[PDB]
Formats: C-alpha cells, structure tokens, sequence
C-alpha cells in the first residue's frame, strides 16, 4: 500500500540526511587529502 | 517491494554523489587560490622541469606571462625558450622538437586525472 | 598524472587513422581522439611502429580532419572499476552509467583482456543445476561452471527461454547432501545490437521477478556504434570474474546475440584486411570467442563461480554457419530449438536429439541425485530416435503398414511430444520430472529397456501417464 | 526434392567461396605490386 | 572556406590538393559546375571527394571548394505536397528550370524561399528555451505546424516578431547569445534526432485492413516487411496504408523503382483523396522518389533523408508512417558504393556492414515522448524484393532478424481472387502479448481467446487439405467436412476485404470481433446438431449463413444491432432446424 | 592542333602520356605513330605527370619515339539531323554505306541525361508487331521495355528483322483523333559477325524498309569501345528524333550480352576490381542507363521503345545479365527451344513470357474490345492442353475425360496455327479472328474467362489459317 | 636419430571393440579421427589413455578446452595403470596448451610433445601420443602467414602446411634404437573440420 511507500521514502530520506552529516565532519580531511595528492 | 529499497538505494547514491561534488568543488575553489599562494613560483618551476623531462628533447617552453620571470632562468640552463600565453592558466606546457608533440601540466587537469584513482580514498575517509 | 599530446596525424581512411610521430603509445593502447569542435571520441591502438602508429576508431570518424584534430594517451592498457555497488547499477556497454546515477567509486583496475586461468587451478565442476525444464535437466544436465549456449532462430523464443531460466534456477541442496542454503544466482546481463522491443521485454521480466536488486546490465542498443560492441562481453566477464572470484558471489552470465558480435568482428577485420574465414569472417575468430567463452568456470580453494548463457541465432538455420560451428567448438553442449516445435504450438521447442550437455556424468548420479538418471536419459534418446524415424518412414509407406513394436515406439514419440517437452511456463521439480519420464517409459516392454539395469527397472517401472 | 536442394546449396557455397578467394588473392597481389611501384619507387 | 584544385580525375573519383583542415563526409563542390562529392579519405594536403553526378570534361586544375558542412536536410514549412528526389531537391522546381531532361549543376533550395506564412508566436521576450519547445505555429493545410527549436540550442529569449506574414529566411526570433532562431533549421541525415524516452509498443498500428490488424498486427512505432511479388496487390496494400491508417502525416520513399512504377504512384496519388476531410491525400504525404538511372549516391541517402523528416515530424508531436517501396534496390545501391571503394565482399558480394546499417535504419522507428512534452511515434514498413522469391537471400535474412512482424505476400491467392493476397503461414507478428492487455483494456475482455480459436480453426482445415485433393469434399465425414466448410466461410467473410468498395475497405476492431464471435457462434451450434443427429447439407442452407457473408458491407454504426440480429437468428436457427 | 609528345609506357591496351594535364578526362584522342597511320584512343584517367590513354584497336606499330597524341573532342558527341534515315554506321557514326556524310544540325553529347520522373506520363497505346503471340497475348505498348530472352542456337535475328519489317502503328483503332504521325526504327547491333551483317543487310534491303530505319551495325572484330558505345549512339538519335520532330521510334538492340562481355573487358581493363560472378559491381548502373531512357513525354506526341534482345549464356535465367535485364525492364518474351525444333516459327512460348503493361495499353478506344479476356481464356487453355499432352503418354487416350480429347486438339491446333505463322503479317483483327476460331473447337459454357456478350458477338467460327482472314 | 626402422606387426590394443576389430592399429601406426563437434574424438582419446598397453602415454592439449585437461588431472590419480597396477598418472605426461593461452604456442607444444616421445621410443619404451587437435595447429600457422604476409593457398591456409604435417607423422614408428634396444611410437590426431 502507500503507507509502506511514504514509510520508505521517509527512512531513505533519513539515511540520506544521516550519511550527509557523516561526511560533513570529514569533508575538510578529505579536500586536504585530495589537495595533498594533486599537488607535486 | 523492492521498489522501497530502490528508493533509499537512490537517495543514499544521490546523496553519496552530492557530498563527493562538494569535495571536488571545495578543492577546485582551493586549487584556483594557490596562485596567489606566495608558494605559486615555487611550484611552477617543479611542475616546468616535470614537464621538460617527460619530453626529452623539447623545443620551447609555454607559460602564463606572469609566471615567465620566474622560469626564465630555469629556461636558459635547460637551453629551451620560454613562451607567453594568454591561455594556460595555472600550468605550463611542454612542446616537441617537431612541433607535433605536446605535453601539458597543470594542477586542474591533474585533479581529473587522479580523480579516478582518488575517488575510494575519499568515500573511505568520509565513510571510515 | 600529465597527459601528451600527438598531433601528427598523417592519413584518416574509414576507421583507422595514423599519427606520424607517436612512437611511445604502447600496443593496445587507449587514445582520446578530439576534434576541432571540443567532441571526444574514444580509440584504440592496434598497430604501432617506429614510422607510424595505427588507432581504430572506436565509431564513425564523421567530423575529423587533419589540420585541428589532437590524440591524447589515456593509459596503457584497458582497464575497468570495479566494485560491490555495482549490483542494481545500469552501463551503457562501455563502461558510462545511463541510470541516471552518480559513477561509482573504483575498488580496483582490472584488464578487460583478462588472463587464462590455470588448468591446475581449475577444479571439476559438480554441482546440479534445477532449472525446473525436464527438457533440460532429465537429458541435457546444466551445472555451475558449465557453458551452455542456446541456438535458435529469427522467431523462435530464445530471450523467453533465457528469462525463464534466469527466474527459475536453482541449486537444490538437500539432494546432493551439502545442506548449506544458498542465496541466489547474481545475473550479469549483456546486450549486443538489441531491439527496444527485446530491451523492455528484458527490463519488464527483470522488473516483475525483482531481480535487478542483484543484476548489472551492460546495454550496447542496435542503433550504438558497431566498433563499442566488441568490448562488451568482455566487461561484463571482468566484473562477473572479480564477483566470482573475490567476494564468493554465484554467478549466471547472459549474452544476447554473438551473432551481432561476429559480424561486428567480420567488419574490423574486412576494414583490417586480414585473411578471411569459411565465409568472410576473420581467421581468428575462434581464438577471440575463445577468449570469451573460457572464462567461465569454477575455481579450487575459492567458493565463488561463474556460469555463462550466450545465445545466437543461427544463420538461415544452418547448424554448419561458421558462426554456430565455431561456438559449438568450444563450449560444453548446446541447446538447439526446433522450428517445428514452434509451428506445432509446443513450449519450450527444445529438440533433445541435437542437444547435448558434456558436464552431465559430473553432477548426476548416486549421491547427487537420483541413481537411476543417466540411464534414464541414455533410453529415452534412444526410444525418441527410433520413434522419429519410424514416423519418417511413416509418411512413405502409411500407418497401416506399421507393426505393432513400431506403432508402440510411433505412440511413445507422439506422446514425448506432447506431454515431456511442453510445459509452458510452469515449474517442475526433478522428482516430478522423473516420475514424468518412468511413466513414458512405462509405454514400452521390459526387454525394449536394454540400456537400464535391471533394480531400477524392478524399482520404477509400472506406473502409468495418466497423473499428468 | 530435399536431398537435391541440400546438394544444390552445397554446390554453390562451395563456388561462392572459391570466388571470394580468388579474389582475395588479386586484391594482395595488386596491393603488393602498387607498394612495390610507388612506395618503393 | 576551405579551397583546392584537382590534383587526379579518375571516374567518379577525384583527388584535391590544398585542402588541409577539411572534413571526413563532408560535401565538397568540384569544378566550375559546382558538382557536389563526398570526402571519403583524407592523407597529406590530399582529399579524396566521391563525385554524386558524372564528371565528363573535367580537367585537372580546376577548384574545389568544401562546404565544411556534412550531408543534411532543411527541417522546417512547406514539406508537405511535395515531391523530393533522393537528396531533397524539389522535381517541380526543377522541370520549370531546365525542362523535361535534368542536368548537371542545378541548385534550388528544398524549402520555397518565396512562400509567405502567417507567424503567430508563443514565446515571451525574456523567456528560457532548451531544444524541443515550441516556438510559433504557422497553418498549412489543416495542420497547425509548430516552429521547433534546433535540438541542440539552448538560450534566453531577446526578440519576438509580431504575429503576420513572413518568409522562411526572415529571422523571427533572436536569443541573447547572438544566435538568430528562423522558420527552419537543418539536421545531418545519418545523426537520429534525440528524445526524452522511447515508451514500449503498447497499442496498435490500424491498417484497416481485417486479416493485418487481427491475425498478424503491427503496433504503433513497430517495424514491418512484405515481399513484392508482382500480381499481388502490394501497391493497392500500401496505397491503403497510406489512406486509412491512424497516422497523421504519411511519407513515402522511391529508392530505385523502375520509370514507369514511378509515374503510376506519381499518378495515382493525385487522384486519391483522405476519409478525413475529403481534400487530396497529397496534403498529408512526402513523396521521395528514385529512378534506377539516377545517382547511386542519392538512392543511398533516400531512406535516410525520409526517416529524417519521419523523425522530424514526429518530434513535432505526430503520428507518421514511413513506408520504403524497395530495400532490395537500396541493398544494391549500397553494394555498388562499396564496390567503387574496393571493400573485401562479405556474402554474395555484399559489404559487411549491411546488417549494422539495416538495424541502424529499422532502430530510428518507436514511440516516444519528445523533448517539449508531447508524444509521437514513428512507423517503418519496408518491402523487401527477393531474386527469384527465396528468403535465403541476404537481406531477407538481415531484415527478418530485427524486425517484429512480417506479411508474406503470396501471388497465388491473388491469382485466386482472394485480396489481400497475404499468406497465414510463415506470416508471423511478435506484439499480440504486448497488444493482449490493450486488447482486453480496448476491444473486449476475451478477444485474445477469440482470435486464437479462429488460428486454432484456420490451422485444422490447412491439416488435412491433403485427403480433400486426394479424395474432394463431396465424399466426406460429417466433421471434416463442416471443419473445411466453416474454413471456407471465414475465408470469404472475414478474411477478404474489398478494396474499392464503399465501406467494406475500412474496418476496425470491434466489427472483426463481431465476426469472429458469430463465426464460432455458428461452429458451437453446428457441432451441437451433429451430436444431435443432422445432415452437413442440412446446414448449408439456414438463412444464418446468408447473414453472415452480409455481415460485411453494413455501416459501422449499424454493426450493433446487425450483429445482435445475427446472434439472435444464430441461437434460435438451429433449435427450430436441426 | 595541340598534339602531345612523350609517350613513357605502352601495355596491352595502354599508354601513358606525360605533360597532358590540358586533356579533359572522357576526352577522344587520336594516336599516329611514324608511319602516318592513326589509331583512336580515349582518355581514361588524367593527372598532373601523366595522362592515361586506352587504344581502341591494337598496337602493332606503336614506339616511344616517334608516336603523336592530338586532341579530337573533349566530350563524346554525335552530330544528328531529320536525314539520318536510310543510313548505316559502323557504331562510332562513322558511314559504311559509301555514300556522302551527312550534314550536322546540332551536336548531341552520347550519354544522355536522365529524364525527369514528373514529367513522364503513363503509356497508352499499343503498337502492331505482326506476330500474334506478341500482338495478342503479350501486347507491346509504346513506352515500354520488352526484352526478348533467346537460347543459344534459337533464330533470334531472324525475329528482330521481322519486327523491324512488319511494325507499325494504329491510329485508325484510336477512334478519336484519326492521324497518323509518323513512324520509324532504330537498329543496333552489337558484336555480330559477317554473316549476320550481310543477313541483316539483305533483309533491310530486298522489303524497302530502309526508309524508315536508321542502322548501327558494329562487328565482332570491331574494338571493344565502339560497342560499348553503340547503343548510346543509337539512343541518342531516336531519342532527337522522337522528342523533337514528334516520331514514334521502336529501337532494337542485339545481343545485349555481348554489350556485358566488352563491358567485363573494359572493366578488366582499366584495374577495376570484378564485382558478383566477374562482371563489374556497377553493371546494374550501367544497364539502368541503357534501358530507362525510353518512355513517353508530357506535351509531346513521340515516344521511345525499346525491344533489347539478349541470349541467355547458360540458360539460367539466375545469370546476372538477364537477371538484372529482369530486375529493369517490364516482362519478357521466351524462345522455346523444343518448338524450334519442331519446326514452328517463330517459336515464341506463351506459358513463361509475361507483359506488365499489357492490360493498361489494351481495351475500349485502344483495341479491340475482348482483348485482355480472349488473352486469358487462350492462355488457360493451353497451360490446360500442355499437361493432358503429357498425360495421354501414361493413361491412354482411350481413357480421357471428353473434354479431354477437346484440349489436346486445342493445344494441337493452337501450336499448328497461332505460333506456327511463318514469315507473314498479321493484323490485330485477323489474330482475333484466328484466336476466335480456335476458341471455338472448345464447347461454350467451358470459357470460364470471357463475358457472355462477347461469346455471342464472335462464338461459331471454323478455322481462318486456311481463310487468312479476309 | 634412429638405428633402423622395423614393420608394424604387434596391435595396439585401445580397449574398443570396433577400433580393436573392425579397423586395426598397428604398435608403430598413425590413426586420423576427424568428426564434427560432439562427435566424441575426446572421449575417444581419453579412454585410450585409460586403456591401452602402452608404456607411456603422452597427450598434447593444443587449442582446446582447460576444462578437459582438468578433469584428467583431477581423475587419472585415482585410477589404476593397466599393467604395473599403481597410480595411473605415473605414466602420463601432459602438454596443455588451451584456447585463451597466447596462440603462436600451439605449434611448439606439437614439437615438445612429439620430441618427448621420441626421446621416450629411445630409452625402449612403446610410447603412445595423442594429439588434441591439429586444426588449431594449422590456424596458429594460418595467423602467422597472415603476419608475414604471405600469399594464401586453400582457405587462408599456408602452401607449406602438408609438408608440416608429414613431417610431424613422419616421426612416429617403431625403430631399433641406437642402444640397440626396440622402441616405437604411436600417433593418434583428431582433426575439427
Ligand atoms: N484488396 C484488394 N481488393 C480488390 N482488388 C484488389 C485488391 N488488391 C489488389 N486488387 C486488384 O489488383 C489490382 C492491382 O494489384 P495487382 O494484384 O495487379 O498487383 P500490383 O499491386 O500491381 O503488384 P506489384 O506492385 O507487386 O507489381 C487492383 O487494381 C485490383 O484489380
Ligand atoms: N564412447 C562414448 N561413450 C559415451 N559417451 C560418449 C562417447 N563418445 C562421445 N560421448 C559423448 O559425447 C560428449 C563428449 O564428446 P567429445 O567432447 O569427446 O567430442 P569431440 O568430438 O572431441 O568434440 P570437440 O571437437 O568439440 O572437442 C559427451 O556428451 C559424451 O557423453
Ligand atoms: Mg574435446
């Protein structure tokens, strides 16, 4: 039925948010990484 | 059914997709700032003799002019000339003997070319 | 890294192209080919010397010219990402998502050219494959590692025939004794000039049986360029292998339409002018389907597998078409549909007698399934034969001229038809399968069964047809 | 009538790839002696 | 531009010099005459152009000019009622320029520069624009044909034009970039035009015809073939397609036909006029034609200038059906052309790369959703001419590998006055699973079961024709007989159609249904009065068998009670007669 | 006279010419040599070193020393009038008949340009061959193309004299418009032999047909060239003549599988690489350029028709030359070999023989009335008698249906009086007449194809082969 | 080289009833076993290595599937030879050169397994061959006449492609060795036409 749609649309918008808060604290580690190893 | 979890498989992809760019963004915009780094004319000679030693045998050298003073003296020892550009920002570009060969080196291009390879270290440190 | 730029190119005829002064492209390289108007389009060296360098196009050269047009090295040799998150993704035959989706995150960089596996490192391939097909697993016994390609026709039903197997298999523990349940097969399909019709059908299957959660699909479509199609088999051997072989996945590999792939080979090679076939196919065609068949297989001291099921239609119907002829030289059996099958309404239109199964004594008999199978098969080939050509002679002579033994085989044949080989879309188990053949086989005196001992004769012979 | 038209396909596949052959090796024969005349002069 | 000089003239073949920069398949004009070539290979300061006309009385020396652009057609007003040769030159204009006879060199453009048409805009100044809106609508023969946006640009709006009368090369909108947007725009034949999505074949193509639309049907975007032999009716069949199909726009290809077949469809054509709104079918086709002596090059380049407009036309938001007259004549075009390149022949001296082009062809047919929104679909029915009727040919073989229906043609049934003359055997269509759910959605909920029982009964009368000729239908069983009788009845009552009659020649769905229903109807309640005790001749002569080969020739807003008089007289006959 | 020295490479059929690049490709040369003696030649390919020249004939004499090459014309062309009539060419429009050349009104490039396909108009009118099985059941209808498919020992030049002396016109049959317009042939021949040439000469001349003919007589020993551009000639003058002093022309042309055997040839000649079967891969093109330049104009009253008369090699009609000669043109007519040699002439065979623009050419206002269901109904007929022939060898004639016996006398009679007409002309009326008289030996109510009313108009007639049709 | 070369008059028992009757093989012959796919020139071959008086049995994979090289590897260790009664993958030898393996190979595995033989035959052994197929043999020299460049014969194949082959027939025999001792070998070839 719909409520099990709405309920899965809900829990994949929480994964989504969940993971994007994940990588909000690493974000800065990660372009220092990559300026790291593009630079000579 | 399965359809539920195609939508959460979307979104956790599409969010995965959103963050990656934001890093690659992030470190474009930092890229384009290190010219004005003081540590700028310490790189262009490094990424010129890269450049010059991976064409052995190279006729002339090619340069943004505000990066020329710099490299010129890098130039004469070497025994190969020194070009000004209007293009060729943030890089320097090795031509042939012939004219037909050419080798470039900038750091942006460089940032796609080890995007490939840099991709799962970064997915890795953000999802450790 | 930092690329090189050739842009000596000296002489562009069809789709080859040469550049004057790249001496440093190794052979089997990949090249970038970019136009005066900022297109790229991919490439691939296929001949290098210290004159020249030769790079084939990998579509049509349309655009190109000699005085603005640069190569560009991308690397050594092919190479492709790889990872988990694969599964449930959706490529476009060379590589490039067309889901809609981000690229995925590379676990490794593996060689689309693949290695040969070692024979040592090989281990015999033993385990039955329920199908739920009587057709297939009385007589013609598919196993994990097997290659079993099906030939068929312009209208037969050959992608109904692959959907259904690829819905319906399975590995049946408890006969063979391992007790270990399983998860199911992950399905790697490939496409090679396919229809829209065939590509939704495929889709709408998928979709309904909800097996694209563990499917990937490379679709190269009729209307993608020739040249691309050559690669496609390959990528999806690399990914299947790395599944295999490196995260004891259980694999099943599909592959539309060969026959696309060998004209698509017959054309590079008429451009390459090389030393033609039986009939204008390239010499080496045999060692290049090689390189794609033998990939399947199993491996000892590791718990993956891979499994192939490459279909091909067969030239105006010619078992002896190059094409055809040279697959059967490889893989392990064949399955051949049968047009008048197909005329006469029969589902699936399987005719026993030109199929074959090489792996069958592996995974049947005692301990495995029931004992009494091989010999099972060996009589029922036997009776089908003498029964087909009773009714050749039939048709000469009348039927009032048949004995009573020929009439009897006449009738056995008619009811083989009828009732084994068409089942429709159901689902048969083993068991019921065999019971179905015991009860045809039921038909016939108990000095006609030369080839079947006599404890399994006393054991299963009696009963009659009329369960069905 | 089929073992005559089996024959008759047979025959003619047979002098079909006689044909592609023969002219597979004037095709080599021509693109040799055209090198020989203007590559190497 | 590019600019050289010949350096070789060997046929049609010639050699440029100075020509570095130019492009592969790029057309090329060659001496003074201006012909037009095609560059095929280039190496050095060398370009290799593949002359289209003859190129008597050149002289090396004189200039080549490249026109840096590749082979293409003007999309745009006025390709309708139009008669193109195989690149898209108008014929009319070319015989009030140079007569009766066509010479070398002639230029005109495809769309009339001289046409007014009545602009009537839709877009505001200001507005975004991708590839695939709708710019303005301007009338043409009952037809509202909207201005596209060339696929590939995309931009703001700056100008409009007020609504009036225009010319085709008066720029009628302008973007912010510079870039100046016009009535028509231009597309390279061999590139398909993009879409949205193409949607799976879910409802049917009408062809108006019974036995094609119930026994072997073709869905809207599908692909078809049907063998040419001559006696067949396989003109009348396609002029019927052309006239009473569901496609809006309909375009026709000549791709090498003989002089005089040309002059018949030439002919003919005029003449016809539309059910819709009784003005000349002309209005509403696009007739390319080919003669066998004309350039090889534009019988090449035909089938894909006419899938192009196809494309085109669809992509403006209709239904168009394409009909190529001949492949087999294409076929060997093709295989001249790669003959004149000295190609290894792959089979029957035929170019490898047939196949792919085939399928590349067959491929630009679908439904799909357009990029402004709107829905179209694209249907080809190619007839294809085997040598001496064998399907074994090649191209036989190719084409009936990729397409989804086909329509054995067969000369004998016409010679029997049986029209369409179009076997049921070796006929075969792959959309009735597809088209089973529209059906029962559509028609009736079990349509599907009926036409399989009319198969089920046409394929029991064709096994066992071989006692009738050995032993006749006077002496026979009381089954077979009334089994090769009833086969009889639905041969000439259901499976003939008049052509030229007045409302026998278009049927549709629910008329076929009616029919096959009292046909299996009239099967039940025989096999009941044989179980019951009754004589086949008895049968014979009860007025429900005049009825029902009547059932034709009645309106199609009558059929409800003709059919439903039928079904009565059916039921009660054969209780009050045994 | 710009002539051209400096010959660097003489092979075969070949020669180079350096320092050429004013010659035109296509051009005429002429070729002299130390002797004064001067060959033909064509310009085959041109280049800025070289220009490459084929010689028509061989080249016993030639040098590198002392040969000149002078120019002639850039482009093939053949001067044309209204006198051409009554003349003889040896192909190149060079005169054999030793009488005067003629005056040039106009110079005509040889290969014609296409016809415009809006122009053309559908054929209409039928012509009179005198041959009954052509006149009545494979009617020839002007602006068509009719090969006559011919065996290898069959008197197939025999037949095309006879077209030639006996085919006219009907203006008379039209009703509406009662005036004749004038009539005339044109005749190529292409790689005949002395015998043939005399024959054809003699035929033309003892009947006074000459007249009315213009001849293009090229012989087996001739060059190669010259034939392949015979019919172009041919062509080109009926094609001026017809559509521009409004002559209905018929135009014969021999031996077209002579014309694929010097095309073969030439292709071989010039390094170009066999296509199918070793004929070139562009003979349908070339053949396409032959046959489709016939037809009937809008706003003008000539016409063009063509007769081609090819021989097949094998007589397999699956050989490319009548294959494709199928593939172009609008039927055929079939020489049967068993009725040449029982002594029947002409031996034409109505059973495989086929026109495609028969029933539009035929009818009310064109011929008369009961054409197309007499053609019919002979045609069942006989296909009918053929097979009960075979079958009387097996059951008895005793053992036949009575209607039976009826056929074979039919087919008997039909074999006997209707192919069997010997050298004589026949009107269409008296080929009706023949073919009702015939019909009548059937009993009435078996003639299942033709209309009661015309059964009562021209039922109840004996034989009229004995009559002649008065 | 060899001493002298002697008359094949001792059978070569396969273990198949019509090979053993109907059509004899001699100790010192050569057998040519061409069939279509399917066919079973494998299976034959296989069970001749199972079941032959032999001494030593030699078998050439060349261009073909690794699939029947490991089933003989995983099987025969478990068997029984015939004569000496132990392991019967002791007297065995293995030359496996399959389809995806590099190509130009397949003709130097013929040379290292017919040599192997030879030298076998020298030591006085009767030595029985088995060559998988030869027709990838002759594709590998098709493919490398291709390279050269050379001109064609009969489908693509080299002009000098029967004097390879007799050369390679022509090694077997049975022969006096140059230690005065009595050796010979036999050759069985399957051809895939
Ligand atoms: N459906 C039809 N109903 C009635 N008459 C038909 C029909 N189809 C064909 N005919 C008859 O046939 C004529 C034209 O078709 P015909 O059988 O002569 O072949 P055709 O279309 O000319 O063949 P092709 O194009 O293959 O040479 C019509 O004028 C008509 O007399
Ligand atoms: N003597 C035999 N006894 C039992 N089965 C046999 C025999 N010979 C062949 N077969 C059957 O044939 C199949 C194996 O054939 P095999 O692999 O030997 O064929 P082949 O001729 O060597 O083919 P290829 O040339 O394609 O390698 C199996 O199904 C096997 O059961
Ligand atoms: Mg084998």
């Amino acid at each position: 039925t719909e409520a099990l749609l709405a309920r899965y649309r809900e829990r994949a918008e929480a994964e989504a948010k969940a993971v994007r808060e994940k990588a909000m604290a690493r974000l800065d580690e990660a372009v220092a990484l990559v300026l790291k190893e593009v630079l000579p | 059914e399965s359809a539920g979890e195609l939508l959460v498989a979307t979104a956790r992809t599409q969010a995965r997709g959103e963050v990656l760019e934001e890093v690659r963004r992030r470190v474009r915009e930092a890229l384009e700032a290190l010219p004005q780094k003081p540590e700028w004319p310490e790189v262009v000679r490094k990424l010129a003799l890269e450049a010059l030693e991976a064409l052995p045998g190279a006729k002339a050298l090619v340069a943004n002019p505000e990066d020329l003073p710099h490299l010129e003296a890098l130039a004469r020892e070497r025994g190969v000339e020194l070009q000004a550009e209007p293009a060729l920002r943030l890089g320097v570009r090795a031509v042939g003997a012939e004219g037909k060969t050419q080798v470039e080196n900038s750091l942006l291009a460089r940032l796609d070319r080890a995007w490939d390879a840099l991709s799962s270290k970064v997915a890795q440190a953000l999802w450790g | 890294l930092l690329k090189k730029e050739y842009t000596g190119i000296t002489y562009i005829s069809g789709p080859l192209l040469f550049v004057e002064n790249a001496k440093d492209l190794a052979y089997g390289a990949i090249v970038d080919i970019k136009d005066g108007t900022g297109r790229v389009r991919g490439g691939q060296v296929i001949e290098v010397s210290e004159e020249y360098a030769v790079i084939q196009v990998f579509e049509e050269t349309t655009g190109l010219d000699l005085a603005t047009t640069s190569v560009s090295l991308v690397e050594d040799v092919a190479r492709l990402g790889v990872s988990k998150e694969m599964l449930g993704r959706r490529f476009n035959g060379i590589g490039k998502p067309i889901d809609g989706l981000p690229p995925i995150t590379p676990e490794k960089r593996l060689p689309i050219t693949g290695l040969p596996l070692n024979p040592v490192a090989r281990r015999k391939p033993e385990q039955f494959i329920q199908t739920g097909i009587s057709t297939i697993d009385v007589m013609n016994t598919l196993v994990r590692g097997q290659k079993l390609p099906i030939f068929s026709g312009s209208g037969l039903p050959a992608n109904e025939i692959a959907a259904q197997i690829a819905r319906q298999a399975t590995v049946r523990p408890d006969l063979s004794g391992e007790g270990e349940k399983e998860e199911p097969f992950a399905v790697v399909f490939a496409a090679m000039g396919i229809t829209q019709r065939e590509l939704s059908y495929f889709i709408q299957e998928f979709e309904r049986t909800g097996a694209l959660s563990r499917s990937v699909l490379f679709l190269n479509k009729a209307d993608d360029p020739t040249i691309e199609r050559i690669l496609t088999p390959r990528m999806a051997l690399t990914v299947a292998e790395y599944l295999a072989f490196e995260h004891d996945y259980h694999v099943l590999v599909i592959l539309t339409d060969m026959t696309n792939y060998c004209e698509a080979l017959r054309e590079i090679g008429a451009a390459r002018e090389e030393i033609p076939g039986r009939r204008g196919y390239p010499g080496y065609m045999y060692t290049d389907l090689a390189t794609i068949y033998e990939r399947a297989g199993v491996v000892e001291g590791k718990k993956g597998s891979v499994t192939q099921i490459p279909i091909l239609s067969m030239p105006d119907d010619d078992r002896t078409h190059p094409i055809p002829d040279l697959t059967g030289y490889i893989t392990e059996g064949q399955i051949q549909l049968s047009r008048e099958l197909h005329r006469k309404g029969i589902y699936p239109p399987i005719d026993p007698l030109p199929s074959l199964s090489r792996l069958m004594n592996n995974g049947v008999g005692k301990g495995k399934t029931r004992e009494d199978h091989k010999q099972v098969s060996d009589q029922l080939y036997s009776a089908y034969a003498n029964g087909v050509d009773i009714r050749k002679l039939v048709a000469i002579i009348g039927e009032d001229a048949l004995t009573e033994n020929d009439r009897r085989y006449l009738q056995f044949a008619d009811a083989f038809e009828r009732f084994f080989i068409n089942q429709g879309q159901q689902n048969r188990s083993i068991e019921e399968s065999l019971q179905i053949a015991w009860a045809l086989l039921s038909m016939l005196p108990q000095g006609e069964l030369k080839r079947i001992s006599k404890d399994h004769i006393g054991k299963y012979y009696g009963q009659k047809l009329e369960e069905i | 009538i089929p073992g005559i038209r089996a024959q008759i396909r047979f025959i003619q596949q047979v002098l079909e790839q006689r044909e592609r052959e023969d002219t597979f090796r004037l095709k080599r024969i021509k693109g040799k002696i055209e090198a020989r005349e203007a590559e190497e002069e | 531009m590019i600019q050289g000089v010949i350096q070789k003239i060997a046929g049609p073949a010639v050699i440029a010099k100075g020509m570095l920069g130019a492009r592969m398949y790029d057309i090329c004009k060659v001496g003074e005459e201006g012909l037009v070539g095609e560059i095929i290979r280039l190496d050095g300061d060398t370009a290799f152009v593949q002359v289209y006309e003859d190129t008597s009385g050149l002289k090396v020396g004189e200039p080549v000019v490249s026109t840096g652009l590749p082979l293409a057609v003007e999309l745009g007003p006025g390709m309708l009622n139009g008669i193109y040769d195989g690149i898209q030159r108008p014929l009319e204009r070319i015989r009030e320029k140079t007569g009766i006879y066509i010479t070398r060199g002639v230029v005109v453009h495809a769309l009339d520069r001289e046409k007014k048409w009545a602009w009537t805009p839709m877009v505001k100044p200001g507005d975004e624009v991708r590839g695939g809106m709708v710019l303005g609508t301007v009338p043409e023969f009952g037809f509202t044909h909207k201005i596209l946006v060339p696929p590939d640009v995309r931009g703001r709006v700056k100008e409009v034009k007020p609504a009036g009368e225009y010319t085709v090369e008066e720029p009628v909108v302008v973007l912010e970039d510079g870039t100046e947007l016009k009535m028509y725009h231009t597309w390279p034949v061999r590139r398909a035009r993009p879409v949205q999505r193409k949607l799976d074949p879910n409802t049917p193509f009408l062809t108006g015809m019974r036995i094609l639309d119930v026994l072997f049907p073709v869905a809207m975007g599908g692909t078809a073939a049907i063998p040419g032999p001559f006696g067949a009716g396989k003109s009348v069949t396609q002029q019927s397609l052309a006239k009473w199909s569901n496609a809006d726009v309909v375009v026709y290809v000549g791709c090498g036909e003989r002089g005089n077949e040309m002059t018949d469809v030439l002919v003919e054509f005029p003449e016809l006029t539309d059910p819709k709104t009784g003005g000349p079918l002309m209005h509403r086709t696009v007739l390319i034609a080919n003669t066998s002596n004309m350039p090889v090059a534009a019988r090449e380049a035909s089938i894909y200038v006419g899938v192009t407009i196809a494309e085109y036309f669809r992509d403006q938001g209709f239904s168009v059906a394409l009909m190529a007259d001949s492949t087999s004549r294409w076929a060997e075009a093709l295989r001249e052309i790669s003959s004149r390149l000295e190609e290894m022949p792959a089979e029957e001296g035929y170019p490898p790369y047939l196949a792919a082009r085939l399928a590349a062809f067959y491929e630009r047919a679908g439904k799909v959703i357009t990029l402004g929104g709107e829905e179209g679909a694209v249907t080809i029915v190619g007839a294809v001419s085997p040598p001496g009727g064998d399907m074994s040919e090649p191209v036989t073989q190719s084409t009936l590998r990729i397409v989804g229906a086909f329509w054995r043609l067969d000369a004998s049934l016409a010679f029997r006055r049986h029209f369409p003359a179009i076997n049921w055997n070796g006929s075969y269509s792959l959309f009735t699973s597809a088209l089973d759910p529209w059906y029962r959605e559509n028609v009736a909920e079990d349509y599907p079961e009926l036409r399989d029982a009319i198969s089920e009964l046409l394929q029991r009368e064709a096994g066992l024709q071989e006692i009738v000729q050995l032993v006749g239908p006077d002496a026979l069983q009381d089954a077979e007989r009334l089994v090769i009788e009833v086969g009889r009845i639905i041969r000439e009552d259901f499976l003939q159609q008049n052509a030229y009659h007045e409302v026998d020649a278009y049927c549709s769905m629910k008329k076929a249904y009616g029919i096959m229903k009292m046909i299996l109807a009239f099967y039940k309640e025989a096999e009941a009065a044989i179980k019951r005790g009754v004589s086949i001749d008895e049968i014979l002569q009860l007025p429900v068998l005049e009825r029902i080969g009547r059932a034709r020739y009645v309106s199609e807003e009558e059929f409800p009670a003709y059919f439903e008089e039928a079904m009565k007289e059916i039921q009660g006959a054969f209780k009050a007669l045994a």
